[PDB]
DNA sequence: GCATGCATGCATGCAT
DNA sequence: ATGCATGCATGCATGC
């Protein structure tokens, strides 16, 4: 339905934020959040939900609406349930070292669930935990690893969040030893078997070496791929050229750019990631109001476009990335051979 | 083509 | 037009700080910087960007004129919020063993942070990190790595700088033998995805071994590169013979020097970074003034240049980081025929 | 041959 | 060079 | 017055 045409007199600094503001639901993005949705709401039994994308195919932007729709939908009965806490929503740490601290992530996942309000939660772990007489939860660096493990675990049972969400779940995987990869990873299913709740674990295509660790780690674990737009078919193309026609239409000008001719090029600077042609579109319009251009020129989109090296990588990742994720008939048929009798 | 809601 | 000609009856020691604070805003320069600043303005989801300069380019230079320009920016404004910083610049630190210090690192970000009204922030969020109450700010010896990356990473969400500068930046890549490389730079990407902050990252073309370390890295970062003037083209040829007049014209002695026709030379002495060149005829200038000398000489100019020896490794680390940095139209038909793009 | 600007 | 956990010795607050 | 008990600071010991 395009912009709102007021916006025309409001300044520069407007224009930006509404165009930051807008959203696209793409079916592949509208599909993944369904799924993760529907899986969200009842775990049964799974301890892991792996959504793993391209780079640049908006899974952050997954994690920010889900988390908003699960707190609109459990305000109602949070009226009631004054202890719980709906969503829990951390980041991983990239360590400094070789391996992954799991200490600084206790910290923060205590820090995380913080409530303003003490008598929520009046007592978090055995000493050294509580309050410093203000609403952030400061931790003593004396208290020892697994006695702040125990502390968050009593902490998860007390509130009981109904998903705990891991971003960038890709700095997981620095460690020392080849094999400690599923110590690592155990770490988490322990802490996710006990607290009793459903971690879902959001990253780029480098945590695709997490996917296999265990018979029983895979059981426990459901996959939700971000698929990229390809080109190769011609339902994708048309999805990318609609994404396109929308953002065309959304952008605050005077004048819409044909953005549509020019899916060539956007396909090729940004493999079909959303987000990424999202971030560029946003790059050039903050050039334009800055230039406070009539309209977009190719010349606008070539200067602020990512650079052929940049692409070839992430181009690279992905086809690596997919060609892991990839399942083909034969191998379902090889399966049910080695299992009996296959049809 | 198909236009999109905001999400 | 150039020097004001009553310099020449001050003494030696102001017409060498007027030459010292002069400055040249060449062409390579102005583009450099005005994409420099156009990124800034517009990060737009870039947790990074890569400022390739080889050395004698002008980096640091254009890091000051940068940040200064963004401070006169943000000076109005701050009248309304006491508690926000417009730009932080710091320098990396070399370090004196095999491992890049992160402590040291935190440490000096952290006290470079440091802000007279401390009052407004009152307090770190840290145990072991305060005011020493007169001028300074006191880390103790205690407070391990990670308690500092998160006062820091408190402290920057808010502050919110526009952008965090990090001089010489290639001295992240002193580290252990292993693929820590990619580490080194996934710790700076978590910590610039926490604080939201925009890292510049400048060096010298030691540099490339950060360019495209992953996927996400590579989407995530903008790369800038700063030329240098090279010798196969005209129009860089003609900068460099103009940035020549108008260093001629602008150095205090009684007669200007003729040093257009020994460009040739100028070149060979400098690779055409007008960064060196300004610093020998700085050098030169001096030489003349402490005796008084009426015009620059050729024996002069080459009692003070660049030897070959040094030259030699200077073009091939330049020919080194510029095959790298190159691209052309084969790149681009590759990456296309790679994807599903036809063309 | 051009007398630049100061930056 | 730093991290991190654990043990010990000393200071101090309380109770008799 | 004072003895006891605990909390904290520091060394240390191994690992990175
Ligand atoms: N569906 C979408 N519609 C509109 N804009 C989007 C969408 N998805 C992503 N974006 C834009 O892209 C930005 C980055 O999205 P994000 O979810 O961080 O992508 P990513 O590929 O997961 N990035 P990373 O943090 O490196 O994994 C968002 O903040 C939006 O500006
Ligand atoms: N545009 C300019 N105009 C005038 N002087 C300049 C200019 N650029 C550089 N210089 C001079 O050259 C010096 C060195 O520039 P700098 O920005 O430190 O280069 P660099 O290659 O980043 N140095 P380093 O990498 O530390 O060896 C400056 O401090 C100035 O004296
Ligand atoms: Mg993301
Ligand atoms: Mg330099």
């Amino acid at each position: 339905t395009g912009f709102p045409l007021e916006l025309l007199t409001r300044p520069a600094t407007e224009r930006l934020a509404y165009f930051e503001n807008y959203t696209v639901a793409h079916p592949r993005l509208k599909e993944v959040y369904e799924i993760l949705m529907r899986t969200i709401a009842e775990p049964a039994g799974a301890s892991f939900i792996f959504v793993y994308g391209a780079s640049g195919v908006g899974k952050t932007t997954l994690r920010l609406r889900v988390e908003q729709k699960l707190t609109e939908l459990a305000l109602p009965k949070l009226e009631s349930d004054r202890a719980r806490v709906p969503v829990v929503g951390i980041e991983a740490i990239a360590p400094e070292s070789r391996y992954f601290n799991w200490k600084e992530y206790y910290t923060r996942a205590l820090i995380t669930l913080e409530e303003p309000l003490i008598d929520h939660k009046f007592d978090y772990g055995v000493r050294g935990i509580s309050r410093d007489n203000f609403g952030k939860i400061n931790v003593e660096s004396k208290v020892v690893a697994p006695a702040l493990r125990r502390a968050l675990e009593n902490a998860l049972i007390h509130r009981h969040p109904d998903v705990f969400f891991v971003d960038e779940a890709q700095h997981f995987g620095k460690v020392a030893s080849g094999y400690k990869l599923q110590d690592q990873l155990d770490c988490l299913k322990s802490l996710a078997n006990m607290t009793g709740i459903l971690h879902c674990l959001l990253g780029t295509y480098e945590l695709l070496t997490f996917r296999n660790l265990s018979g029983q780690l895979s059981r426990r674990s459901v996959d939700i791929h971000f698929r990229r737009y390809c080109a190769d078919s011609p339902e994708d193309v048309q999805a990318f050229k609609s994404v396109l026609l929308t953002f065309q239409q959304h952008l605050p000008l005077a004048e819409t750019p044909n953005l549509v001719d020019h899916w060539e090029y956007f396909y090729e600077r940004t493999l079909g990631c959303i987000g990424t042609l999202k971030d560029w579109l946003k790059r050039v319009l903050s050039d334009a109001l800055d230039r406070e251009a009539t309209t977009i020129t190719l010349k606008d989109l070539q200067k602020r476009a990512l650079s052929v090296a940049q692409c070839q990588k992430m181009f690279k990742e992905i086809q690596e990335g997919e060609r892991q994720l990839s399942e083909t008939e034969a191998d379902v048929q090889n399966l049910r051979s080695a299992l009996g009798l296959g049809a | 083509l198909v236009v999109y809601e905001e999400f």
